[PDB]
């Protein structure tokens, strides 16, 4: 009988690095879903489960609300059976995916003069993720034959990256706001429904 | 990749009663995560484009009158109308949404189902019009009739023509719930001063026997 | 609610390209996928590809695969379904639906656009007067029409005493002669004892051709 807190993932003043992203679990809220069609703030906005036209006469169990900033090259990769740095070593959804994918340019946001390198990415791991998987390991990835004993150097690498977050960058290199929405519904008490 | 088949084609059922409708699957369509099979089902009225009535195989679209009703679950599924009224007269498909590509059902045509009518066979000779130009249309009508099952059969002098005959058929008339047929015989002028006697014979359920209607070449018919 | 509005009717010659588009009106755009359905004259829906206009993501039907080309421009909210070479097989209805999802039915769908491929050439129709019997039940009723033959492309459209004349008329769907050429015949029942006292005329109106013929229809002299 409460308003949803959905205003606080999309207007969040600061937003989760790629790896270590955010998730918002909803309930006991009522969300409308209108804001989010008629908002042309939006850049991307690929539902892949549900029609969200016809979403505020239906009613969920939990709502997760993902959220984090990647670049513009890998938009494409938040999908179903997406293959990439992002989408194997940072965030990979299933196939199966009942939700949504939000995107909005943030260059004018994420971006120091000289460049924001404050957003990372793990650009090494020796296995692809498991679906909805959230890896935080600074373990220093063994690329050549002989072992790293947590010292980097020539075939050890530090796992993550920064991205270089320039606002001359291409459109290509630029930061964008990312929110994943997934609706689950088990047999328990759904506690999420729209007007 | 998915295949989906409906039964039956064609489904004749009179004022008010049930239709039922039938589409059977190749693969089961359920997403596993909401339970919610994604099948839909659409109808297409004559002329018009296709309108979506039931998606998610139970959920039904707003605005769809309270006698349109899905069902089934796994690779079977129903359609069923519970008061069918001469509003619905279309054809009904069924299509899944589970995996690209998508893939729709064959289509199953409704049509009212009202007492045998036997039609009024007309028959018009070329005109002289038409005769100066170098062909010949020799027309039959059959109008206002049910079932639309019906032979028409061109005899040229006693003798059967085939081959030569296109005919045509109208919707069904939303007053009467009947059909109309018109059978169109082409022939070189030639061809046509060598003969005399032309007929139309028509053979339908509404008749217990087969009904001519004939002219002579030249004479007042 | 948003709604979709396709390009006009085409009819083009084999071998030509063509280039159909989409358009849809109305707000919450950004999440609608546009499909392409193809229906045959008298057959049924076949689904030919679908669309993201946000990021042109382009998934064909086995059917379709290099065969046709889907494209999109979301600056002005339009998809476009084109054919590099028609052929005659290509003549048919082509609809646009649009689903909110990639995994989502077809909520809206488009007016249709009608393309003919064929090498028939533009030409108006010839109307014949299908004449009354003379012999007839003269306590019943008579039956008269017009022969609408010998045109192209579609359509035609047929009135009846500049349509004062609506009830029990029966105009046929057309059929396509072996020549290209259409053919259609309109008829209708009148009481026989009107047959000498009312005038009876059929209009023929054929828009691609720019061809308005006025018919009339009596009993043959004789
Ligand atoms: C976020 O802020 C904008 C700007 O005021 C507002 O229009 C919108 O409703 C807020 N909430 C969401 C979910 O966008």
């Amino acid at each position: 009988t409460n308003l949803c807190p959905f205003g606080e993932v999309f207007n969040a003043t600061r937003f989760a690095s790629v790896y270590a992203w955010n998730r918002k679990r909803i309930s006991n809220c009522v969300a409308d879903y209108s804001v989010l069609y008629n908002s042309a703030s939006f850049s991307t906005f690929k539902c892949y489960g549900v029609s969200p036209t016809k979403l505020n006469d239906l009613c969920f169990t939990n709502v997760y609300a993902d959220s984090f900033v990647i670049r513009g090259d890998e938009v494409r990769q938040i999908a179903p059976g997406q293959t990439g740095k992002i989408a194997d070593y940072n965030y990979k959804l299933p196939d199966d995916f009942t939700g949504c994918v939000i995107a909005w340019n943030s260059n004018n946001l994420d971006s120091k003069v000289g460049g924001n390198y404050n957003y990372l990415y793990r650009l090494f791991r020796k296995s692809n993720l498991k679906p909805f998987e959230r890896d935080i390991s600074t373990e220093i990835y063994q690329a050549g034959s002989t072992p790293c004993n947590g010292v980097e150097g020539f075939n050890c690498y530090f796992p993550l990256q920064s991205y270089g977050f320039q606002p001359t960058n291409g459109v290509g290199y630029q930061p964008y706001r990312v929110v994943v929405l997934s609706f689950e519904l088990l047999h328990a008490p759904a506690t999420v429904c729209g007007p | 990749d998915i295949q989906l088949t409906q039964s039956p084609d064609s489904l004749a059922v009179s004022l008010g009663e049930r239709a039922t409708i039938n589409c059977k699957s190749s693969q089961s369509v359920l997403y596993s995560s909401i339970n919610k099979n994604y099948l839909a089902w659409y109808q297409q009225k004559p002329g018009q484009p296709p309108k979506l009535l039931i998606y998610w195989a139970s959920t039904r679209e707003s605005g769809v009158p309270d006698r349109f009703s899905g069902s089934g679950s796994g690779t079977d599924f129903t359609l069923t109308i519970s008061s069918l009224q001469a509003e619905d007269v279309a054809v009904y498909y069924c299509q899944q949404y589970y995996s690209t590509p998508y893939t729709f059902g064959q289509g199953t045509k409704v049509e009212i189902k009202r007492t045998v009518a036997a039609p009024s066979v007309f028959i018009f000779p070329p005109s002289d019009e038409q005769l100066k130009s170098g062909t010949a249309s020799v027309v039959c009508l059959l109008n206002n009739f049910y079932p639309r099952e019906a032979k028409v059969q061109w005899k040229v002098d006693n003798a059967l023509q085939s081959g030569n005959s296109q005919e045509s058929v109208t919707e069904q008339d939303s007053k009467d719930s009947t059909y109309s047929l018109s059978s169109t015989l082409t022939l070189s002028k030639a061809d046509y001063e060598k003969h005399k006697v032309y007929a139309c014979e028509v053979t339908h359920q509404g008749l217990s026997s087969p009904v001519t209607k004939s002219f002579n070449r030249g004479e007042c018919s | 609610q948003m709604q979709l509005v396709q390009s006009g009717t085409e009819v083009k010659k084999p071998g030509e390209s063509l280039k159909i588009s989409c358009k849809g009106s109305g707000y919450g755009f950004i999440t609608y996928w546009i499909g392409w359905v193809r229906q045959m004259p008298g057959k049924g829906l076949e689904w030919m590809g679908i669309i993201y206009p946000g990021d042109s993501e382009t998934r064909y039907s086995p059917s379709f695969q290099g065969q046709v080309t889907i494209s999109a421009d979301k600056s002005i909210n339009t998809a476009y379904l084109q054919w590099s070479s028609l052929k005659a097989s290509d003549t048919a209805i082509y609809y646009c639906a649009g689903g909110s999802g990639i995994s989502t039915p077809m909520d809206v769908w488009g007016q249709g656009t009608t393309v003919t491929v064929s090498s028939a050439s533009t030409k108006g129709p010839s109307v014949f007067p299908l004449a009354p019997s003379s012999k007839s039940t003269s306590g019943g009723t008579a039956a008269l029409g017009c022969l609408v033959k010998d045109y192209f492309p579609e359509p035609v459209t047929v009135s009846w005493n500049s349509g004062a004349l609506t009830s029990g008329v029966h105009t046929f769907p057309a059929v396509l002669q072996s020549s290209g050429l259409y053919s259609l015949s309109s008829v209708v029942t009148v009481p026989s004892s009107s047959l000498g006292t009312q005038t009876y005329i059929c209009n023929v109106n054929h828009k691609p051709s720019n061809t308005k013929v006025d018919k009339k229809v009596e009993p043959k002299s004789c």
